């Protein structure tokens, strides 16, 4: 939604009429839905095909086809998926019969043009009946395009103007994952909150821009609880040197040398797993290096997918993967993966097994789906399936080791010297030059969580 | 026997099918392509005029096994049962013969 | 352009005389070597492709007069030929010269002229004997120079072009099969073998329906404008001279009392219709349904002598179309138009065919237009699609004339009254192809000998029809079912119906359903079907009641569903069966046929009540061959080519192959492939047309186009199906393949490529088992086999099957095997069979579950080879020493192929070149040095890791260089451009380009370590030796 | 929309509700601009029906949603200087497609 297809079709209709003389029958599917009764509709499709034939060549078009002809979503609850046919399926069969009969009768005259939001959503009958030759997906706009989209949008309000120092290139850089509708809404926002303060002659500013973006919630991310604001940085986690280097080689290096990896002609490493002692920071270094890369962050925990129905869980996984892929370059993470996709043969109903093959379909599915940076953690990697750890098929795995003297001192110095978000000074009243060396000695066998808890209760004392 | 026969009925004429129609001559100023592209096609691009099937020809001859074939197969085919299994099951069959196995 | 035409017998390659008016258009060109293309009218839809010829000027030729050699075509102009043609002189473009061409010479010419050792003298003799001039003559394929002794076979690159004696490719071939002997031109057969000359009144001759409409411009002499156009019949001139009557005369065809008049003309050469035959439109044939041979006699009735009728009663012929209330208006309007066209000729009890474009049905257009001739030119804006029948029930005359039996109808003087409906059997397809004559969507013609199911079903209808005629009633019903959709069972139903000339009663289930949920659905459906039937059936027998997608109504329902829905379904089904029985009883001879997607879903009761049950399977190899012949047929290709240029494909297509690759598809898929080839052909043709400006005449379809169309269709079908494991692999990606090439090819493709040879009831090769170091390419080689040979592939890891105790392990292998049986042809792989096929009999496990698994797999593997051709089993092992010996036996595995550690530098060289085939390598790379460097213990996976690490190192160097550039330019420019910004716009191509040096490979090799220990190498070699020994 | 609906099941429901809101708003608005149209518990009509429900009701709800959106757009286009405000007790319920189409939050 929001890619302004409707306007694409309208501009199309205009150009085709002006340049090639095709009678065109535009009709949104909402009106047909208004009276989606089989016989009443049958009559309408008869009328259509008749008229369209009456002006050869013709062109039908229906924005939002799924609204009317969209087959109910695969399962839809009824176990009798076969045998009985959905009403809209019968309507699609009827339309298919008429149009294909005319086509065999006359290829030239009538050439339909459907318009939907997803291949699966659209009824597969047309595909099975080989009705559609080829299809095109309208991808999210690119920065270079967003340049002109904004340069026309705030042109629409010819009054407003940008600033000399600021340039549309900027607009493109910060804007991302925004459909033309989203850019429209953002420019309306900027106009309104600019009209808030009537000092400047409607000139853009960096600060108003930043405030608007901060307040902004784009549709793609709207309706989702993205647990991203964590503010855990390098200073918040300093140990696990080897893990830091590997994660940089995996996440920062792509985002820092894209030109080289663009022609790197083996498919890039998809993602890495995390394992180690409980609470040893697996959930921390991931976020820290995500902030290092400044990439989009999502924290997915085992429960989010798990549901009550069988089969519905698979489709929940499906649109989860849809969201994950939509935001290249993004990091997806699964916590407690030992509770998500363990080794097969650990469930009576086998929902775990079918879920696992569903997960495998995507990563093993070679569809250019690599911008999403898959990630996951588990204290019990033994419980995962070996297939989920095949080298080449899947990438390295990251171990978390015990904090020894060196690592303990590193983490203690980092946390005690931590500069606050609210105040900026030390999170704790830190001894200026105390003997932090002897503290690590008595903490042999601890965990970074144990060290920070020790410091925390010391702060309470 | 069929392995032996693979040099008895397949040896007939040329490799299974039709061959030995060769190529007659060429007139090119460099284009000396005598390969099957312009040989199998063109003159007889169809294998035969409106080619179809006919009576039994592919397996015209059955590879009738011979006494030597059976002789060698016997020795090559080792016994499928080890004497240990035979004696064990026979002894157990007699043990149940004390009760049921036999009369 | 329209230019008069005449034929000279001066030889195929004789110069073509052109009227000076024609010569002038060439103008600036040489004016002496003028070349022009021609098109000749074709007796039917479409146009004969233009032939290019060398022309010379001649003022003696009258205005727009041309002369062409008839011998150039397979005929001489004994009888009159077409008077005119369509000429086009190409000005901008010049005649292309074919580099290569194909010919054919009789044995004697080969053995005589070949005597000379020089080809130039032979070709000079060819020119002298055939009048062909290099840089002057244009050669076409399938051209005959000698009457059964000289032939032109093929031309390349184009099928026609200029001749270059020296530079052109010319194939010197002979006719050792005696084919040239039978080759003779049309009309050349008879050396004036004088037929008996007499004034015989009647001459019994064979009758034939016109294959296609004949344009009036081909009537020599041309008839009057207002003459009725529906009473014409034609034949060879010799027949007319036997009847000593002229083209454009009236002649009476009579048989056992039933007689009619006809306008008869001559067929302009060249021929293409059976000799000694009379060709008549369906109009005549219908009145002679059972008469193939018929008597024909002259007529002396003059046009003036024909009486004019005033009132004529016509009873509409009973038919499925006739009963459609939606069409009555349009049919009547077209009927009135048909009489309004001009004066009509009719007799009592005659029949009338009327055609109309049903798509124009509901759009009643311009009836208020009073007596407007413009209606003719909506006709091409129309296109007639379906036909209906009319019966001449009575004619009223007002004066006794010489021709009382016949009569004429004038709209301004004659009145017409429609009356009750009369039954009449429809003509069988044998006597005429109505679709072909009217150019509708001709239904594919089966060859019963190759479609046994269709033959079996047909073997029902005529027997029932006869027994009914013989006074024997029997309720013959049949139900069609299938395992997959898109198989055209309805198409075959229609084909059978037309074959016997029986009325068809088609009722789509998915069209008129209303609300099959409320307490009206049963009643509404029954009433609608009953009404749609009773209105046509009484005057339509014999016919068939066909229910498409019948299962849709009759949905068997489980108990737990809503009881009311259960009751409604029980009703709908029971009353449906009752309606069928009532129909059969009330009208003996009627039979019922139904189409169902899944036989099982039908309720058992009705199913038992059904009489015949037939499934229509997927098309087979020869069936695919026939379907390809049908679709690629020019008639099938040019149904809707409104563009003047015709479409066609070169003869060099190996239809058998296209069939072979067509395995596992359906008729709609084949139609899609043919139309996709149509796509490519038209697109490339228009591309070339704009490029050069010259049209390479018609459009052509090359075997690569169809191959790629099948590829894309198979891709879509695969995305529809489960198998995701055939994406892309080739031999270039993997080395070490040549070692077992012969064995693998012989084991896999020979049974597939020679089944009839393997149809000897022989044990087809069971399978293959591979062992050796991991990552050597075993799985990659198997995938290469699958993708190259295009068989559905599933990968199963033995270990994954094992459950906690035994949840489902045997059932799982059974499911994979059966789903493989559905997706034939296919390949199944077992990963690490040793983990599921260990030596058993010595150790005692905990539960002994595995013993039954191994027994089951052994039994199945032995049971498939007998008949299950198209499905093959392959297993994978890395530690065969653990593998049970029972599998090593032939029948389970017979070719224990091996893929070991690369010993020689050639193995590593092939593996590395296959690995880095797509690497952007600096010229410094000398992979021989690395191959010597790499210890032989390195495996294929070791080389993959090596190449990946070399890429990582090279990308690191490029990254450091990019960072240095970034810092330097940052200090120089004074700003701080982020790396992302540097890469989006500052980064030029060299920044986005990766360069690899030998240093990267050296670093990777030094960083890489043996994936396999040398002790493991010795263990693997010992296990190899021990297995290979036995 | 929590009070006067007077109809929520019948297939005429969607038509009745949309027609009523349209009737009142176009009845009073033309002579009363500038003004604000306010919907109380607007969510109680607009929502995202789960797939775990019969299809035809889902179709009906998709309809009513679309005609609500069209109604607001038509009102703003036909009556310049006009705005509306909606009240909801939980964002997650309102049709995401609808939410995206709106301006302020
Ligand atoms: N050329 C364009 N292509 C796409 N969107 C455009 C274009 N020009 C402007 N837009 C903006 O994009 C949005 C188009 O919204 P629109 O309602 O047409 O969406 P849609 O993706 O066609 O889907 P739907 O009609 O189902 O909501 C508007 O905000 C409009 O200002
Ligand atoms: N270097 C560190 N190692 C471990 N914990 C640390 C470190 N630095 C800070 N901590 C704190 O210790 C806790 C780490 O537990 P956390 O659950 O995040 O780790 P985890 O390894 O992902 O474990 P799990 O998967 O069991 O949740 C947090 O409270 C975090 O703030
Ligand atoms: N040899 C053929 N067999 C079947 N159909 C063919 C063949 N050649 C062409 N066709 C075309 O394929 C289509 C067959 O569709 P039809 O409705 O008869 O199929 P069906 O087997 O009843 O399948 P379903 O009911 O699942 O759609 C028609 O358009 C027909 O013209």
């Amino acid at each position: 939604q929001g890619i302004g297809k409707t306007r694409l079709l309208k501009e199309l209709i205009n150009e085709v009429e002006k340049d090639h003389h095709i009678f065109v029958k535009y009709a949104d599917c909402e009106t047909l839905h208004e009276t989606s009764n089989l016989d009443k509709t049958q009559k309408l499709i008869m009328e259509w095909c008749s008229f369209c034939y009456w002006y050869g060549p013709s062109l039908i078009v229906l924005d939002n086809v799924e609204a009317l002809f969209g087959k109910p979503q695969a399962n839809d609850g009824d176990p009798s998926n076969n045998g009985q046919w959905d009403n809209a399926s019968k309507l699609l069969n009827f339309f298919i019969n008429q149009v294909t009969k005319i086509f065999n009768k006359d290829n030239k005259r009538i050439r339909v043009l459907f318009s939907g939001k997803q291949k699966t959503q659209i009824n597969p009958l047309l595909f099975d009946k080989h009705f559609v030759s080829e299809t095109w997906s309208l991808r999210a706009p690119d920065k270079h395009a967003r340049a002109k989209l904004l340069e026309y949008f705030f042109s629409k309000n010819q009054i407003m103007k940008l600033n000399r120092d600021l340039q549309f290139s900027d607009l493109s850089l910060e804007t991302e994952g925004f459909s033309p509708l989203d850019l429209e809404i953002f420019t309306e926002k900027i106009f309104y909150d600019l009209q808030l303060e009537r000092d400047c002659d409607n000139v853009v500013t960096r600060e108003l821009f930043s405030k608007s973006l901060s307040a902004f919630t784009p549709s793609a991310l709207r309706g989702v609880k993205l647990t991203k604001e964590t503010n855990i940085k390098w200073g918040d986690i300093g140990a696990l040197a080897n893990a830091k280097d590997v994660l940089l080689e995996t996440l920062e290096w792509p985002t820092k040398y894209e030109p080289i990896f663009v022609n790197c002609p083996l498919r890039l490493r998809s993602g890495i797993l995390l394992y180690g002692y409980p609470g040893c920071g697996k959930t921390l270094l991931a976020s820290a290096v995500a902030q290092q890369c400044g990439l989009n962050f999502i924290s997915v925990k085992g429960p989010e997918i798990l549901n009550k129905f069988i089969g519905a869980s698979e489709q929940n996984i499906r649109e989860l993967f849809e969201r994950a892929q939509s935001v290249k370059p993004c990091i997806l993470f699964f916590d407690e993966f030992d509770s998500i996709a363990p080794k097969r043969g650990h469930d009576s109903t086998g929902v775990t097994d079918r879920v696992v093959n569903q997960l495998l379909t995507q990563m093993d599915g070679a569809e250019g789906l690599d911008g999403v940076y898959i990630l996951a953690a588990t204290s019990r990697p033994d419980l995962i399936d070996s297939a989920l750890l095949r080298p080449g098929r899947l990438d390295k795995s990251v171990i978390c080791n015990i904090p020894t003297e060196s690592e303990r001192l590193d983490i203690l110095q980092a946390i005690v010297n931590s500069k606050d978000k609210d105040t900026g000074q030390k999170k704790f009243a830190l001894e200026k030059n105390a003997d932090l060396k002897l503290i690590a000695e008595k903490t042999a066998g601890f965990s970074g969580a144990d060290l920070q808890g020790l410091c925390y209760n010391a702060y309470l004392k | 026997s069929v392995h032996r026969w693979l040099s008895a009925a397949d040896q007939s004429e040329v490799v299974p099918g039709n061959d030995n129609i060769e190529y007659f001559s060429i007139n090119e100023h460099g284009r000396r392509e005598e390969n099957r592209l312009r040989l199998k096609t063109l003159l007889q691009q169809d294998v035969v005029h409106e080619t179809k099937t006919s009576t039994s020809a592919a397996s015209e001859l059955t590879a009738v096994v011979t006494i030597n074939d059976l002789l060698e197969a016997c020795q090559e085919t080792k016994p499928s049962i080890s004497t240990s299994e035979l004696v064990k099951l026979r002894g157990i069959y007699d043990r149940f013969q004390k009760d049921r196995n036999g009369e | 352009m329209k230019a008069s035409l005449t034929f000279s017998l001066s030889g195929i390659y004789a110069p073509c005389s052109i009227s000076r008016d024609i010569y002038l258009e060439y103008g600036d060109k040489k004016a002496e070597c003028l070349y022009g293309t021609i098109r000749l009218p074709q007796y039917g839809p479409g146009c004969t492709p233009g032939k290019i010829v060398h022309c010379v000027l001649d003022d003696s030729l009258p205005f727009c007069s041309i002369v062409v050699p008839s011998k150039l075509f397979g005929f001489m102009p004994t009888q009159p030929t077409m008077d005119f043609c369509y000429f086009e002189p190409i000005l901008d473009n010049v005649v292309p010269v074919l580099d290569s061409v194909t010919f054919l010479i009789n044995e004697q010419l080969y053995s005589k002229l070949m005597d000379l050792p020089q080809e130039m003298q032979q070709i000079q003799f060819l020119h002298y004997k055939y009048n062909i001039n290099s840089m002057e003559t244009v050669v076409h394929s399938r051209d005959i120079l000698t009457s059964g002794l000289c032939q032109i076979l093929n031309c390349s690159p184009f099928p026609q072009g200029l001749v270059d004696f020296t530079e052109t490719q010319l194939i010197l071939v002979n006719d050792t099969e005696q084919k040239l002997s039978a080759l003779k031109y049309a009309n050349e057969d008879e050396e004036y073998a004088l037929p008996k000359i007499g004034t015989n009144s009647a001459l019994s001759i064979d009758l034939e329906s016109l294959p296609c409409t004949i344009s009036r411009d081909l009537l020599r002499p041309a008839p009057h404008i207002n003459d009725d156009n529906s009473i014409y019949a034609f034949t060879d001139a010799e027949t007319l001279l036997r009847l000593d009557v002229t083209s454009g005369s009236f002649i009476t065809v009579s048989n056992m009392g039933c007689v009619r008049l006809v306008k008869l003309f001559v067929l302009l050469l060249p021929n293409g219709f059976k000799k000694r035959t009379i060709y008549a439109p369906p109009k005549i044939i219908a009145s002679f349904p059972d008469c193939s041979v018929v008597t024909i006699s002259k007529s002396n009735i003059g046009h003036t002598d024909i009486p004019i009728a005033n009132q004529v009663f016509i009873s509409r012929v009973g038919g499925w179309l006739q009963s459609q209330k939606c069409f009555q208006n349009i049919i009547l309007t077209t009927l009135k138009k048909f009489f309004s066209e001009s004066k009509r000729i009719l007799c009592q009890n005659d029949l009338i065919p009327i055609a109309f474009d049903s798509s124009m049905a509901d759009l009643n257009i311009a009836e208020e237009n009073d007596e407007s001739d413009d209606e003719d030119e909506l006709g091409q804006y129309y296109k007639n699609d379906s036909l209906v029948w009319f019966f001449v029930t009575s004619a009223e005359l007002d004066c006794f004339s010489k021709d009382n039996s016949h009569f004429i109808i004038d709209p301004n003087r004659t009145k017409l009254i429609t009356t009750n409906i009369t039954n009449r059997r429809p003509l069988p397809l044998s006597r005429s192809n109505l679709q072909r004559y009217y150019g509708f969507a001709e239904t594919f013609y089966y060859d019963l000998h190759i479609f046994p199911y269709v033959r079996q079903l047909v073997n029902i209808l005529e027997t029932s029809f006869n027994c009914s005629q013989r006074g024997i009633t029997l309720n013959a019903s049949v139900l069609l079912h299938s395992t997959t959709n898109n198989v055209g069972k309805a198409t075959m139903v229609r084909f059978a119906s037309k074959y016997l000339g029986i009325h068809l009663l088609e009722i789509d289930c998915l069209s008129l359903t209303s609300n099959s949920r409320q307490l009206d659905s049963t009643s509404k459906i029954i009433g609608y079907i009953r009404a749609k039937c009773e209105n046509v059936l009484p005057y339509a027998s014999p016919a068939v009641i066909f229910l498409a997608h019948l299962d849709s109504i009759l949905l068997d329902v489980n108990a737990n569903q809503d009881p009311e829905a259960i009751k409604l379904q029980k009703s709908i089904n029971f009353e449906m069966s009752k309606l069928l029985d009532d129909f059969t009883f009330k009208f003996p001879g009627t039979t019922f046929v139904g189409s169902v997607n899944n036989i099982d879903n039908v309720p058992s009761s009705f199913r038992s009540h059904m009489r015949f049950e037939i499934l229509v399977p997927v098309p087979s190899e020869a069936q695919r061959l026939r379907i390809f012949q049908w679709y690629l047929s020019s008639h099938e290709l040019n149904r809707d080519v409104q563009q003047k240029v015709p479409v066609s494909y070169m003869d060099n297509i190996s239809f058998s192959s296209l069939s072979s690759y067509s395995a596992g598809l359906t008729p709609l898929d084949i139609k899609s492939i043919v139309e996709t080839a149509r796509m490519t052909a038209t697109a490339r043709f228009y591309q070339e047309s704009k490029k050069c400006g010259w049209l390479p005449q018609s459009i052509l379809i090359t075997q690569e186009d169809l191959s790629k169309a099948t590829s894309k269709a198979r891709n879509e079908f695969s995305v529809s199906i489960g198998a995701p494991q055939i994406p892309n692999v080739t031999w270039d990606d993997i080395g070490g393949i040549d070692f077992v090439k012969g064995e693998i090819l012989d084991t896999i493709d020979m049974p597939l490529k020679h089944p009839e040879l393997f149809t000897s009831g022989m044990k087809k090769r069971s399978g293959i088992l591979f062992y050796g170091p991991p990552g050597t390419g075993k799985t990659l080689m198997a995938k290469a086999i699958a993708t190259n040979f295009s068989l559905n592939f599933f990968s199963v890891k033995g270990p994954e099957l094992l459950n906690m105790y035994i949840g489902e392990s045997e059932a799982n292998v059974r499911r994979v095997f059966q789903k493989a049986r559905e997706a034939k042809p296919c390949v199944i792989f077992f990963d690490e069979i040793d983990s599921v096929a260990p030596k058993r009999g010595n150790q005692g496990d905990s539960g002994g579950v595995m013993d039954r698994i191994v027994s089951q797999l052994l039994a199945e593997l032995d049971g498939m080879s007998t008949d299950a051709d198209g499905v093959f089993v392959i297993g994978a092992t890395n530690r065969p020493d653990l593998l049970d010996e029972a599998l090593l036996r032939p029948g389970r595995f017979d070719k224990l192929l091996y893929l070991g550690i690369p010993d020689t530098d050639t193995k590593q060289l092939n593996i590395l070149e296959a690995l880095t085939r797509k690497f952007v390598l600096d010229n410094d790379v000398k992979l021989i040095e690395l191959a010597k460097l790499c210890p032989f213990n390195y495996t294929g996976a070791d080389f993959y890791a090596l190449c990946s690490d070399a890429m990582l190192n090279a990308m690191s160097r490029i990254a450091r260089m990019v960072e240095k550039k970034v810092s330097q330019h940052n200090e120089l420019t004074g700003e701080n451009i982020s790396t992302r910004r540097w890469f989006d716009k500052i980064a030029t191509k060299e920044d986005t380009k990766v360069v690899v040096k030998m240093e990267d490979f050296l670093k990777a090799q030094e960083q890489l370590t043996p994936s396999v220990s040398r002790a493991e190498l010795n263990h693997y070699e010992a296990v190899r030796a021990n297995f290979e020994g036995a």
